[PDB]
C-alpha cells in the first residue's frame, strides 16, 4: 500500500501434496520394489 | 523451509518424526515465540494417526497398534481411543478381552446434516453479495 | 356423472344485486333463482341467470311455491338473445339450505334431466372458497329403509373466459398482480396451513359435539368409517421417511449450487459494467 | 500426559515430585482424575474384566468402586462388568431431527425471501 | 384391538387364538386376502404375518371417547406446528 502495518516487518498443487507424501514416504521407489524381491 | 519441514512431519502419523523438528529447528520457533503451538500440536498428531488408522482398518488390535505409532505400551492404547470416542474421533466399539478393537462404517445421515449447514453460509453469503453489488451499484 | 362446476363472476353478482332488489323490501328468507348452465363436456360450467320472485310461507314452514309462466317467459327471452344457454339448474343465497329444498328440485326436474342447485353467499366471511354446488343423486342404504334422496357436493371453481376476465380484473384496483415466483406462492403457503386449521378446527369441534349434543345418528354409519381411515396414517418414520431425508436436501444440493452460480454472474455483469460508467463517465465531465 | 491422557503415565510421574507443597495439589488432582476414569472408560465399551478396572482403581477391594457401582448404574455383573443397554440409550434420532429439518428450511426460505 | 402399529404379527398369535395348525395358517389368513378386509402380506420364512390396512366395524362407547381424544390430540398439534410456519414467515409479509 505501503502504508501501516507491512513495513513494520489445474494446478500442480493439489498433486504436490500426493507429491509431499511421497517425499518423506517410500522414496520413489525402483531400488527397495527391485531388493524386496530377493529378500524372500 | 524450517517451517515448512515442520507441517510436513505434522500432517504425517509419525511420532519421532514430529519430534525431531522441534529439536532440531526449534531455534527458529524461539523467535518467533510459536512455542505455545509445539506443545498442544503432539495431541494433534495423536488424533490424526489415530484417524488414519480408524478408517483404514476394520479391526486393529490394540497391542500390534502401538508399535507403528511409537506408542510403548499398552496401557496408553486404551487411553488414546478412550478420549478419542469422548471427543467423538471414532465411532468403532471396542471389546476389552484380550483385548482387540473393531471399527464399523456407518453413514447415509451424512447429506442431511452437513449439506444443509453449509447451505447456510453459502446463501447468506451469496445474497450479502447481492446486497453489496446493488450497494455500489444505486450511487449513479 | 358431473365432477366439477366452474361459476363466473358474473353470474353471481347476478343474484348479489337481486339480494340487494329483495333487500330493500325485505324481509325474511333468501333470493332464490334458476341458473342458466353451459355444458361443453362433463365439466359443468355457468354463465347468466334470471331471478325469479319467490316466498315461503312459516306455518307452511314447508310451503314453497315459483312462478311457471315467468320462467317460461324469462327463459324464451335467453334462448332468443342466446341459443347456447340453457338452465342447468336453480340457485339460492342460504346461507344453509333447508330441509324443504329436497322438492324444489323435483319440480324443475321437468325442465332439466339433473338439476344442479348452486348454493350462495351474498356477505363473505368464511372459511374460503365461496358457494357450494349439490347434485340430486340416491344412494339408497344398507339398512333397507326407503330410498333416501340426499343431495351431494361438487367441487366449484370460479372462472370465465376472456371478456368476463376484464372488467371483474378491472373492478378490483387493491392487491399486486400475482405475482407469480415471489408473493403468490406465499401467501398461499401460510393460507394452506390457516384454511388447513380453521376448517379442521370447525369440524373438529363438531365431532365431539355430535356425541354429546345431535345423536342420532350420528354416528353410525358415515362417522366411523372415516374415523378408522383417518386413524390410517400416523404417519412418520420408522423407516424409509428417513431415507427420504438426505435425497430431499440433495435435491437442494444443485439448487443451491446453481444459486450461488448465477449469484455470481449477477454481481459480474452489474459491479463491472457500473463501476466502468461510473468513474469513466464521470471523468469526462470533469 | 493430560492430552494422552493420563491416567497411568500421571501416575507414574505422581510418585516422584520435588514437589514442593504439590502435595495438597496432587490430592485434588487424584480424584479430579479418578472420576475420568469412570467418565472416559463409557461410553464406549463393550465391557471390562474385575480385575482389569481393578488394576487402576488400585487399593485391593475399595469401596470407591462400589460407589462407582452406585454412581455409574450402568451395570455390575459377576467377574465382568457391561454397559448395556445399549451402548447407551440408542439414538435414532427417527422423527425428532425433521422437526428442526423442516425448521431449518423456514427460517432458509426467509432468507429466500430477504433477496427477495 | 392393539393400539399398534406396530401391527405385524406372529404365526404363534394366529395359532393359539385359532387353535389351528401352522400348515393351515395359510389359507386362513388368505382366504381374508381374497375377501377384502385386510390386504396385508405374510411373511412365510419366518412364518411371521404383516397386516396392513384394517377392516373397521361399528364402536364402543368407550371407542367414542378414545376417539375424540385421540382425535382431538390432531388439531392441537397441527395448530401449534403450523403457528409457527407462521410465526417466522409473519414479519416478511407485513
Amino acid at each position: 500500500m505501503s502504508e501501516k502495518k507491512q513495513p513494520v516487518d489445474e494446478d500442480n498443487w493439489d498433486d504436490d501434496n500426493v507429491e509431499d507424501d511421497f517425499s518423506n514416504q517410500l522414496r520413489a521407489e525402483l531400488e527397495k520394489h527391485g531388493y524386496k524381491m530377493e529378500t524372500s | 523451509m524450517p517451517y515448512f519441514l515442520l507441517t510436513q512431519a505434522v500432517r504425517t502419523g509419525n511420532l519421532a518424526k514430529f519430534n525431531q523438528v522441534l529439536d532440531q529447528f526449534g531455534e527458529k520457533f524461539q523467535a518467533d515465540g510459536t512455542y505455545t503451538l509445539i506443545i498442544r500440536l503432539r495431541h494433534n498428531v495423536i488424533k490424526t494417526g489415530v484417524r488414519m488408522i480408524s478408517l483404514s482398518y476394520s479391526r486393529i488390535s490394540l497391542a500390534d497398534i502401538a508399535q507403528k505409532l511409537q506408542l510403548d505400551s499398552p496401557e496408553d492404547a486404551e487411553f488414546i481411543v478412550a478420549k478419542a470416542i469422548r471427543d467423538g474421533v471414532i465411532e468403532a466399539s471396542i471389546n476389552h478381552e484380550k483385548g482387540y478393537v473393531q471399527s464399523k462404517e456407518m453413514i447415509d445421515i451424512y447429506s442431511t446434516r452437513e449439506p444443509q449447514l453449509a447451505f447456510h453460509q453459502r446463501i447468506s453469503f451469496c445474497l450479502d453479495i447481492h446486497n453489496m453489488s446493488v450497494k455500489a451499484m444505486r450511487f449513479p | 356423472a358431473v365432477q366439477k362446476v366452474v361459476v363466473h363472476p358474473l353470474v353471481l353478482l347476478s343474484v348479489v344485486d337481486h339480494f340487494n332488489r329483495i333487500g330493500k323490501v325485505g324481509n325474511q328468507k333468501r333470493v332464490v333463482g334458476v341458473l342458466l348452465g353451459s355444458w361443453q363436456k362433463k365439466v359443468l360450467d355457468v354463465s347468466n341467470s334470471f331471478a325469479v320472485p319467490f316466498d315461503e310461507d312459516d306455518k307452511d314452514d314447508s310451503v314453497w311455491f315459483l312462478d311457471h309462466d315467468y320462467l317460461e317467459n324469462m327463459y324464451g327471452m335467453f334462448k332468443k338473445v342466446n341459443a347456447r344457454e340453457r338452465i342447468v339448474g336453480w340457485y339460492h343465497t342460504g346461507p344453509k339450505l333447508h330441509k324443504n329444498d329436497i322438492a324444489i328440485n323435483e319440480l324443475m326436474k321437468r325442465y332439466c334431466p339433473n338439476s344442479v342447485l348452486v348454493i350462495i353467499d351474498v356477505k363473505p366471511k368464511d372459511l374460503g372458497l365461496p358457494t357450494e354446488a349439490y347434485i340430486s343423486v340416491e344412494e339408497v342404504h344398507d339398512d333397507g329403509t326407503p330410498t333416501s334422496k340426499t343431495f351431494e357436493h361438487v367441487t366449484s371453481e370460479i372462472g370465465a373466459e376472456e371478456a368476463e376476465e376484464v372488467g371483474v380484473e378491472h373492478l378490483l384496483r387493491d392487491i399486486k398482480d400475482t405475482t407469480v415466483g415471489t408473493l403468490s406462492q406465499r401467501i398461499t403457503n401460510q393460507v394452506h396451513g390457516l384454511k388447513g386449521l380453521n376448517s379442521k378446527l370447525l369440524d373438529i369441534r363438531s365431532y365431539l359435539e355430535k356425541v354429546a349434543t345431535g345423536k342420532l345418528p350420528i354416528n353410525h354409519q358415515i362417522i366411523y368409517q372415516l374415523q378408522d381411515v383417518f386413524n390410517l396414517l400416523p404417519d412418520v418414520s420408522l423407516q424409509e421417511f428417513v431415507k427420504a431425508f438426505y435425497l430431499k436436501t440433495n435435491d437442494q444440493m444443485v439448487v443451491v449450487y446453481l444459486a450461488s452460480l448465477i449469484r455470481s454472474v449477477v454481481a459480474l455483469h452489474n459491479l463491472i459494467n457500473n463501476k466502468i460508467a461510473n468513474r469513466d463517465a464521470e471523468k469526462k465531465e470533469g | 500426559y493430560l492430552m494422552e491422557g493420563s491416567y497411568n503415565k500421571v501416575f507414574l510421574a505422581k510418585g516422584n515430585i520435588p514437589a514442593e507443597s504439590y502435595t495438597f495439589f496432587i490430592d485434588i488432582l487424584l480424584d479430579t482424575i479418578r472420576d475420568e476414569i469412570a467418565g472416559c472408560i463409557e461410553k464406549a465399551y463393550e465391557k471390562i474384566l474385575f480385575t482389569e478396572a481393578t488394576r487402576i482403581l488400585f487399593f485391593n477391594t475399595p469401596k470407591k468402586m462400589t460407589d462407582y457401582a452406585k454412581k455409574r448404574g450402568w451395570v455390575l455383573g459377576p467377574n465382568n462388568y457391561y454397559s448395556f443397554a445399549s451402548q447407551q440409550q440408542k439414538p435414532e434420532d427417527t422423527t425428532i431431527p425433521s422437526t428442526e429439518l423442516a425448521k431449518q428450511v423456514i427460517e432458509y426460505a426467509r432468507q429466500l425471501e430477504m433477496i427477495v | 384391538t392393539r393400539p399398534a402399529n406396530h401391527r405385524q404379527l406372529t404365526f404363534e398369535e394366529i395359532a393359539k387364538s385359532a387353535k389351528i395348525t401352522v400348515n393351515e395358517v395359510e389359507l386362513l389368513v388368505m382366504k381374508a386376502l381374497s375377501v377384502g378386509l385386510v390386504k396385508g402380506s405374510i411373511d412365510e420364512v419366518d412364518k411371521r404375518v404383516h397386516m396392513t390396512w384394517v377392516q373397521p366395524r361399528v364402536l364402543d362407547l368407550q371407542q367414542i371417547k378414545g376417539m375424540k381424544d385421540r382425535l382431538e390430540f390432531w388439531c392441537t398439534d397441527v395448530k401449534s406446528m403450523e403457528m409457527l410456519v407462521e410465526h417466522q414467515a409473519h414479519d416478511i409479509l407485513t
